[PDB]
C-alpha cells in the first residue's frame, strides 16, 4: 500500500498549486528561477510546466493536461484538481482496507452517472444568433485587453470556425492546425484586423519582376546538360500563362531566372495541407511535376493575387469569394505585445466555439454544475447495493472543491455558503443557483453568462477520473529497461 | 500565509533604503562598481536599474522602476514608498484572518476616488516662464549641492522655451548634453548652437569667423583608393609614390573646386568659410584650404553631421563631382574656445538652430554625471508640465487631499471593499512622514499639522522642509505634473495587487 | 525601545489565546493543577488569577483583571483583548518614530470622550422581572453548554428579588450557596429556606412538620467534662463506668428541660419543635426527643447558626439552665430531604428569614465546580443591574457607536495625540473581531455589517452570533451594566499608560 499512498501525496501536493489559481480571481505565483529571476504568472498550465518534479506519478498529470491544452484550451486547471481531490480519500483506500479495484469500479460507474447528469441540465442554442453565441464567448474576452474589440473578437472566432466545419460528410470535423492557420501581419491596430476568406502564403518576394496586382489570377500547383530541365521544367508552366507559380519544394537560382523572365510570381516551400486548399478555393489541381500539366490546373474563380509589403512585409493574398474548407486570418497590431495579446486570446475563445458547434450544448458554470451533479449521486447512493457505494459518496464529496476554490479565492465565508448552496440543490432546480466569480454570492446562472460548452465538462470528468484509474492501478515501482 | 509575509518583508526592507534619499534634505547614496568608477545620486531609478539586489523578491520592484521611466521619468523613489507602507498595512488585516483578495478590490475602489478627487486639484494655469521656474526648483534640488539650484534652474527653463514654439510638440532629442572638465560646478551654461568634438589641427586656421558658409560634405580626403579600373602598374619603389599621387590626383581636384565655391559665394573680405566633413582629411589638403582662411573640421561623429544640417541647413554631399552652391548651410560667429585640454568648436548665433546643448561643467566625473541625471530628471519635469498643462501642488498636497477624502468616503463597489481604502489612505500619509524625517522634525507633527487646517473653500497645505510649519505649497512655487502623480495611482496600486496575490513560493529549479 | 517590543509581543501571544473564549459559542480552556484537579472555564480570571503563565510581564496582566473582577465581576476576558490591541496599534506608531507620552495623552483625550458617550446612549429602564431576565441571560449564556441558560436564569433573577425591598442595598452574603450531588446538572432551583448538611437520624422521628417551633441551642449534649469542681478518677474500667453516670447527668438532665418547654409552649396536638444545637448530641438525647415529636439537629456550621437566627427568630441560646420562652422561634414546612445516598433537612417556608438559599445540583464533582462559579458571576452581574439603575446594550453594540464618536471627535489640546484617539478607535472594535470569530464567521463581514448600519435617529447596533447580520441589542434582551464598560474603560487606559512608559527592564534579582 505504500506505492498506492505514494501516488496520493505525489498528486495531491501538484493540486495544492494551482488550488487557488482557478476563476476569474485565481491567484499569482512566484516561480523563482535558478538565475534569481522570478515568473508571476497565474496560468495552472504554464505554472506546473516549468516545475520540475521528482515523483512519477505528478510527472504523468503534465502528460494528461497537455493533451486538454490541444483540445480545449481552458478547464485544465480543474483536470488536476479533481483527479488531484478524488485521490486524496486515503479513508478508503488504506483504512478501510479495501482494494484498488474495488474503487475503481465504483468511480467507473459513477462516471456513467455524471455524464447523464450533465446532459440533464443541458439547454440548446442557436447558432444562427451571433448575439446568443456573444454571452458564451464572452466568458473568455473579459478581464482581457480584447474586452475594447469584443465584438471584433467575436466575428473573428465565430465566423472562423464556420468555414471549417464541412456539415456535408456527416461527421462535421473541426481542425484548427490545418484548416484554421492564424497569421500575423504589422502595421496596424486591433481593430483593422480581419478574417480572410480564403488562403494566404507568407512567401516574402525575392524578385521584382513579379505580378503585384492581378484580378484574375492563374494559379499552378505542382552548364548545358544543368540547364537543360531547368530551362525545361520552367518552359512547361508558361504553356498555360500563369501569374504566379507555387511549388512543393524549393526552386533553384536557374530556374528562378525564367520565373522573373516571365514577370511571375514565384512561391516554394508550400505544405501539401496548403497548396489542397488552393486547389479548392480556385478549383486548381496538384500536379506531381511540372512537366505533366494540364488544362485544369488553372486559377478560374480566384479573387486576387496581391503580394504588396504591407508593414515592411510581403504577405501573398491568392483569396477568394468562397469558404473551401479553410480559413486565413490576418491579425494587425501596432507592435508585437499587442499582437500577441490577441493572437493568443482568439484562441481561447476560438477553441470555445469549436465546442458548440460540434454538440450545441451547455452547461452551468461557476460552480453550479458540480452541485446539479453532487447532488445527484447522493441521493442515489442511499438506494445502490453494494460496498461502492461508500467511494461512490466521496465523489459527492470531493467535486464541492471546485466551487470551495471560488468563494476560498475572493475570500468569503465558504463553509456558510457552500452549505447553503446545498439547500439551493436540494429544493430548488439544480440548473440555476450558481455561485458570482466575481461578488462571492450565489445568483442564477440563466441571468449570467457562465455558460460552459459540454465537450469541456465532457473530457474534464472522463481524463479526470481515468487520470484517478490509472493512478490507482499502480502498486509498484520497476527501475529498469 | 508564511509564504505571502516574505514578499512583504521583502519590499518592507527595500522601504528602509529608499526613504532617507527623496528630497533635497534626503541623503545620497553611492554604487560600486568594483571596475574602478564610483557613482552619487538620489533618484531611486538609478538606485534600481543599473543596481543588484540581495533578495530575489525586491529584484520584481526593482522593473517598476525601469517601466516608470519610461512613462514620466521621476517619483521612482515615492512609487517604492507607497507599496512599501500599503503591503505594511495589509499586513496588519490579514494577520487578523482577511483574505488578500478583498483588499485589493478596496484599492481598485480607493484608485478611482483617488484618482477622481486628481481632477480637482491640478490647476490649469497658463504655463509661462515664471510658472516653469517653480518647477525646476522643485526637482534639480533634490540632485546639486543646493548651490547649483538657481544656476541650473534659469538653463533647463531656457532649453526647452528655445526650442518649442505654437504648440508644436516637443521632443527630448532637440537638447544635446556636454560635459567639460578643468572648470568650477557653478559655471554651467548654454549653447546656441552645437559644440562639436575635433576641431582643425593647423596653425593657419581662424581662431573665430563672425559670419562663415557652412557645406556638408560626406567625401574622404585622404590618399584612397583607385576608382577606376586600373592598378598599380610599376617597377621600383620609387614609381609606387608615383601611382600615389594618381589616387591621389582624382582627391587634390576636388579641393581646388572647393576654393573655386568660396571665390564664386562671397569671395570679398568680411567673409568666412567653414567645412564640417565627417571623414579626415589630409593634412596637404588642409594646406591648401588654410590659405583661403577656410576652417575645415575633420573626424566628427555622425549624430553631429546629422544635426549640422538642421543648424547650417548645408544638405549631405557625396561626391565632389556634384559641388553646387545650392547645399550651401550658414552660421553666425563659428569659432573654437581654447580649454585646458582640448578644443572645440562652436556653430552659435544661428538664427532657429532646432537644438540646443546644454554645455555642462564640472571638476569630477562624478559630478559631472550626477548633474547630467539631474539634467534629464529635470528636462522631463518641464516637459511634463507644457505636454500637460495641468499640474498639482507638491510637498504632498495631493496626497493629504486625497487622503483625507478617502476616509470620508462610503463603500459604493462592496462591503469589505472599505478596508482596503482605509489601508490606501495611511499608505500616501508616509509622504510628509518620510519628508520629516529627513527634514530633522517630529514625524508626527508634521503630520497633524497640515491635516488641521480646514475651511469652506480651497485649501491645499504642505510640508515646509526648513521649519516644519504647515506652507501652501502652491504659492510659495511648487508644482508637480499631472502624468507624475497619475501613475503613482496606477502602478502602486497594480503592483501592490500583484505582491498580495501571491500564495505560495515554489523553486523552479533554484 | 526593545523593552516595549518584549512587552508588545508578550500580550500579542495572550490575546491569541484567551479570545477563543470570550461569548458562549466560544472554546473553553483547560486547567492541569498536577496533582489530580482538572477544570473547565470561560471567565478569564480563572484563566489568570489560578493559572500560572511563563512570562512575568503577562503575570503583570493577571493582577489587572483580578482587581477588575474585584469590582464589575465580568468582562475580564476583553479587557485583556483591548490592552493587547492597544499596544498592537501603538508599535505601528513606534516603528514610525513616536515616542509613547504622546500616545497616552491620546488615550486619556478617548477615555474621557468615550465615558462621556456612554452618558448619552445608557439605558435608565425600570428594573422588574422581565428585563433583569434579559440581562442574567447575557451574564450565564457564557458559563454554560448552551442548555442551563434557562434554567439558572429564573434562579439569578428570583434570588435578588427574594432579597430587595425597603430601598436595601445589594449584600451578597444574603445567599447561602449549597451543593448536592447524586442528581443531574437542570435540577438546580431555588430553596426559600436554609439547607443543613447534617440532620436528624432516629426511626422514632417525623418525615415532615407542617409546623415547628425552633428553639437555637449551643449546648454540647455529648461526653463533656465535669461541671462541677470534680474530676476523672477511677481504678479499673468497671468504675469507670460510674464516672459516666456521674457526668452524664449534665447532658441527660438537659434533654428533659427540653420536653419541659414543649409540653409548656404549644403542647398538644397539630404542632412540633425542632431543635437546630450545634453541638454534637447523643442517641439517647436522639431517642428521647424523637418519641416527643421533637426533630433534633446537629453538626451545623458557624454560618448557618448565624441564618437560623433571621429563619425562625429564636435567639441563641448556651445553656439550657438560661432556657426561656423567649428565644423560641417559629417557622413553616420542616421535613427531610433524600438524595441517593444522604439526607438534607428542609426549613423552607419561612415567616421573616430575609436569606435564601440558591440549591445547586450536579452529578459530577468538576462540572459543579463550573458552576459554582457561574452563580457568583451571574449573580453579581445582575446585582450591579439593580444598584446602577442605568444599563447599557450588550452584544458589542457599545464598540461600534463608540467607534462613531471617537472618529468624529478633534482633540481640543494638541494635534499629536489625536492618533492615540485613533488607536484607541480600533482597539475598541476587536471585541466585534473576537466575537466574529468565536461564532465561526468572517471576522471582517460582520464588522462591516454592524458599522454600516447608519439612520436618522438614535440607533443601537450590534453584533448577531446566530446569523451575522447587525443586530438591536435592544429587541432581543441583550443588556450589560452601566458600571462594566465604565470601569472597562477607566482601567484599561491606566494598565496602557503603566506599561507603555517602561523605557527600560532591569533584572532586580
Ligand atoms: N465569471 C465567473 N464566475 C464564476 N465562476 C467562474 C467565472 N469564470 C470562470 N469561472 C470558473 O473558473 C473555472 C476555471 O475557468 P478557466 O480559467 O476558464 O479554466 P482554467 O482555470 O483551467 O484555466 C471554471 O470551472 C469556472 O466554473
Ligand atoms: N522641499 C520640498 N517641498 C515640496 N515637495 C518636495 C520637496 N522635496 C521633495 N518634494 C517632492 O518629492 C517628489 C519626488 O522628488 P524626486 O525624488 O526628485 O523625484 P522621484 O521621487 O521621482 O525620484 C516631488 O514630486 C516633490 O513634490
Ligand atoms: N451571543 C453573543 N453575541 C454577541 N455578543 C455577546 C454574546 N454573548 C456575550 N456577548 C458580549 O460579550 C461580552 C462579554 O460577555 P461575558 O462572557 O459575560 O464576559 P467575559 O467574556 O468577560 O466572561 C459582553 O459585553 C456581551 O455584550
Amino acid at each position: 500500500r505504500k506505492v498506492q499512498s505514494g501516488n496520493i501525496n505525489a498528486a495531491k501536493t501538484i493540486a495544492d498549486i494551482i488550488r487557488t489559481c482557478l476563476g476569474p480571481k485565481s491567484m499569482m505565483k512566484m516561480l523563482l528561477d535558478p538565475m534569481g529571476g522570478i515568473v508571476m504568472t497565474n496560468d495552472g498550465n504554464a505554472i506546473l510546466r516549468e516545475i520540475q518534479v521528482q515523483h512519477p506519478a505528478a510527472k504523468s498529470m503534465i502528460e494528461i493536461s497537455r493533451t486538454q491544452d490541444e483540445e480545449v484550451g481552458d478547464g485544465t486547471t480543474s483536470v488536476i484538481i479533481l483527479a488531484g481531490e478524488m485521490l486524496s480519500v486515503a479513508e478508503h483506500f488504506l483504512e478501510q482496507q479495501m482494494h484498488p479495484t474495488v474503487v475503481i469500479s465504483a468511480y467507473r460507474k459513477a462516471l456513467d452517472d455524471m455524464i447523464s447528469t450533465l446532459k440533464k441540465i443541458s439547454i440548446p442554442v442557436d447558432i444562427s444568433d451571433s448575439d446568443m453565441m456573444l454571452n458564451i464567448i464572452n466568458s473568455s474576452i473579459t478581464t482581457k485587453a480584447i474586452s475594447r474589440w469584443s465584438s471584433l473578437a467575436c466575428n473573428i472566432a465565430l465566423d472562423a470556425v464556420k468555414m471549417v466545419q464541412f456539415e456535408e460528410n456527416g461527421r462535421k470535423e473541426i481542425d484548427i492546425k490545418k484548416y484554421a492557420r492564424v497569421e500575423k501581419i504589422p502595421g496596424g491596430i486591433i481593430e483593422d484586423s480581419c478574417v480572410l476568406r480564403g488562403v494566404m502564403i507568407n512567401k516574402d518576394v525575392t524578385h521584382p519582376r513579379m505580378r503585384r496586382y492581378i484580378k484574375n489570377p492563374r494559379i499552378v500547383l505542382l552548364l548545358q546538360m544543368e540547364e537543360e530541365y531547368i530551362q525545361q521544367l520552367c518552359e512547361d508552366i508558361i504553356q498555360l500563362k500563369p501569374d504566379v507559380v507555387i511549388t512543393e519544394k524549393g526552386i533553384s537560382d536557374l530556374a528562378q531566372h525564367y520565373l522573373m523572365r516571365a514577370n511571375i510570381t514565384a512561391i516554394r516551400r508550400v505544405r501539401k495541407t496548403d497548396n489542397n486548399r488552393i486547389a479548392r478555393a480556385c478549383g486548381a489541381r496538384i500536379v506531381s511535376r511540372p512537366e505533366e500539366l494540364r488544362e485544369d490546373d488553372v486559377g478560374t474563380g480566384a479573387g486576387l493575387l496581391e503580394i504588396k509589403k504591407i508593414g515592411d512585409e510581403y504577405f501573398t493574398f491568392i483569396t477568394d469569394c468562397k469558404d473551401p474548407k479553410a480559413c486565413t486570418i490576418l491579425l494587425r497590431g501596432a507592435s508585437k505585445e499587442i499582437l500577441s495579446e490577441v493572437e493568443r486570446n482568439l484562441q481561447d475563445a476560438m477553441q470555445v466555439c469549436r465546442n458548440v458547434l460540434l454538440d450545441p450544448q451547455l452547461v452551468p458554470g461557476g460552480g453550479a454544475s458540480e452541485m446539479a451533479v453532487a447532488h445527484a449521486l447522493t441521493e442515489k447512493s442511499k438506494a445502490m447495493t453494494g460496498v461502492e457505494q461508500w467511494p461512490y459518496r466521496a465523489v459527492a464529496q470531493a467535486l464541492e472543491v471546485i466551487p470551495r476554490t471560488l468563494i476560498q479565492n475572493c475570500g468569503a465565508s465558504t463553509i456558510r455558503l457552500l452549505t447553503s448552496l446545498r439547500a439551493k440543490h436540494t429544493q430548488e432546480n439544480c440548473e440555476t443557483w450558481g455561485v458570482n466569480g466575481e461578488t462571492g454570492t450565489l445568483v442564477d446562472m440563466k441571468e449570467l453568462g457562465i455558460w460552459e460548452p459540454l465537450a469541456v465538462k465532457l473530457q474534464t470528468y472522463k481524463t479526470a477520473v481515468e487520470t484517478a484509474v490509472l493512478l490507482l492501478r499502480i502498486d509498484d515501482i520497476v527501475s529498469g529497461h | 500565509q508564511a509564504a505571502l509575509a516574505v514578499n512583504i518583508s521583502a519590499a518592507r526592507g527595500l522601504q528602509d533604503v529608499l526613504r532617507t534619499n527623496l528630497g533635497p534634505k534626503g541623503t545620497m547614496k553611492m554604487l560600486v562598481s568594483g571596475a574602478g568608477d564610483i557613482k552619487l545620486t538620489k533618484d531611486g531609478n538609478v538606485l534600481l536599474h543599473e543596481m543588484q539586489i540581495q533578495h530575489p523578491t525586491a529584484s520584481l520592484i526593482a522593473k517598476v522602476a525601469t517601466a516608470q521611466d519610461d512613462i514620466t521619468g521621476d517619483g521612482t523613489t515615492s512609487n517604492v514608498l507607497i507599496i512599501g507602507e500599503l503591503l505594511k498595512q495589509a499586513d496588519l488585516y490579514i494577520s487578523e484572518g482577511l483574505h488578500p483578495r478583498i483588499i485589493t478590490e478596496g484599492f481598485e475602489a480607493a484608485k478611482e476616488k483617488a484618482l477622481q478627487f486628481l481632477e480637482e486639484v491640478k490647476v490649469s494655469r497658463e504655463m509661462d516662464r515664471e510658472t516653469l521656474i517653480d518647477v525646476a526648483r522643485t526637482s534639480l534640488r533634490t540632485k546639486v549641492h543646493a548651490e547649483l539650484a538657481d544656476v541650473l534652474t534659469e538653463a533647463v527653463v531656457d532649453s526647452i522655451l528655445a526650442i518649442k514654439k505654437q504648440d508644436e510638440p516637443i521632443d527630448l532629442f532637440m537638447i544635446e548634453i556636454m560635459e567639460m572638465k578643468h572648470k568650477s560646478e557653478t559655471d554651467t551654461s548654454l549653447i546656441r548652437g552645437l559644440v562639436l568634438d575635433h576641431g582643425a589641427r593647423h596653425p593657419d586656421m581662424k581662431k573665430r569667423v563672425e559670419d562663415a558658409y557652412i557645406l556638408t560634405c560626406n567625401v574622404s580626403l585622404e590618399y584612397e583608393k583607385t576608382e577606376v579600373n586600373s592598378g598599380f602598374f610599376y617597377k621600383s619603389a620609387e614609381e609606387r609614390e608615383k601611382l600615389v599621387k594618381a589616387e591621389r590626383k582624382f582627391i587634390e581636384d576636388r579641393v581646388k573646386k572647393i576654393i573655386e565655391l568660396k571665390r564664386k559665394v562671397c569671395g570679398d573680405s568680411d567673409k568666412g568659410f567653414v567645412v564640417i566633413n565627417q571623414k579626415g582629411i589630409d593634412p596637404f589638403s588642409l594646406d591648401a584650404l588654410s590659405k583661403e582662411g577656410i576652417v575645415a573640421l575633420r573626424r566628427a561623429k555622425r549624430r553631429n553631421m546629422e544635426r549640422l544640417t538642421l543648424a547650417c541647413g548645408g544638405v549631405a554631399l557625396n561626391s565632389f563631382d556634384d559641388l553646387s552652391p545650392d547645399c550651401l548651410g550658414h552660421a553666425g560667429l563659428v569659432y573654437e574656445y581654447t580649454l585646458g585640454e582640448e578644443k572645440f568648436t562652436f556653430i552659435e548665433k544661428c538664427n532657429n538652430p532646432r537644438s540646443v546643448t546644454l554645455l555642462i561643467k564640472g571638476p569630477n566625473k562624478h559630478t559631472l554625471t550626477q548633474i547630467k541625471d539631474a539634467v534629464r530628471d529635470g528636462l522631463r519635469a518641464v516637459k511634463n508640465a507644457i505636454d500637460d498643462g495641468c499640474v498639482v501642488p507638491g510637498a504632498g498636497a495631493v496626497e493629504v487631499a486625497m487622503a483625507e477624502a478617502l476616509i470620508k468616503h462610503k463603500p459604493s463597489v462592496k462591503g469589505r471593499a472599505q478596508l482596503g481604502v482605509q489601508a490606501f489612505a495611511d499608505a500616501l500619509l508616509i509622504i510628509p512622514k518620510v519628508l520629516a524625517q529627513n527634514s530633522g522634525f517630529d514625524l508626527q507633527e508634521t503630520l497633524v499639522k497640515i491635516q488641521a487646517e480646514h475651511s469652506e473653500s480651497g485649501q491645499l497645505v504642505g510640508v515646509d522642509l526648513n521649519t516644519g510649519e504647515p506652507m501652501v505649497a502652491a504659492e510659495v512655487g511648487v508644482w508637480d505634473n499631472y502624468c507624475v502623480k497619475k501613475q503613482l495611482l496606477h502602478s502602486c496600486t497594480v503592483i501592490a495587487t500583484n505582491i498580495l496575490l501571491v500564495d505560495e513560493i515554489m523553486r523552479a529549479g533554484m
